């Protein structure tokens, strides 16, 4: 109702990372399922495989 | 007898300068601008650009 000017302002609700860097984080999940009482497990993935 | 006017002027100039300056990091701003005859504007300035 009021279009005034306002303040320079660097907090950005939220920007896009399309014009600036962003900090993320999506560590990924690997899940070992155990439907029976007594399952059969296998090694911790090997990541460096 | 053949007559002719004398030529119209056509000069060269070439110039130049060099110069050593530093310019700095800055995030990303933004606001809204207000002008006479109810200009609105919205406005991003990229202080690193």
């Amino acid at each position: 109702t009021a279009a005034v000017t306002t303040a320079w302002s660097e907090q950005f609700p939220n920007i896009s990372a399309s014009s600036t860097s962003r900090d993320i984080n999506n560590p990924v999940i690997v899940d070992y399922s155990l439907p029976y009482f007594e399952n059969n497990v296998p090694k911790d993935v090997g990541i460096y495989d | 007898f053949s007559g002719a006017p004398q030529p119209n002027q056509h000069h060269t100039l070439v110039y130049g300068k060099s110069y050593h300056f530093t310019i700095t990091n800055g995030l990303p701003e933004f606001r809204h601008l207000a002008t006479t005859n109810s200009g609105y504007y919205a406005q991003q300035r990229f202080k690193h650009i």
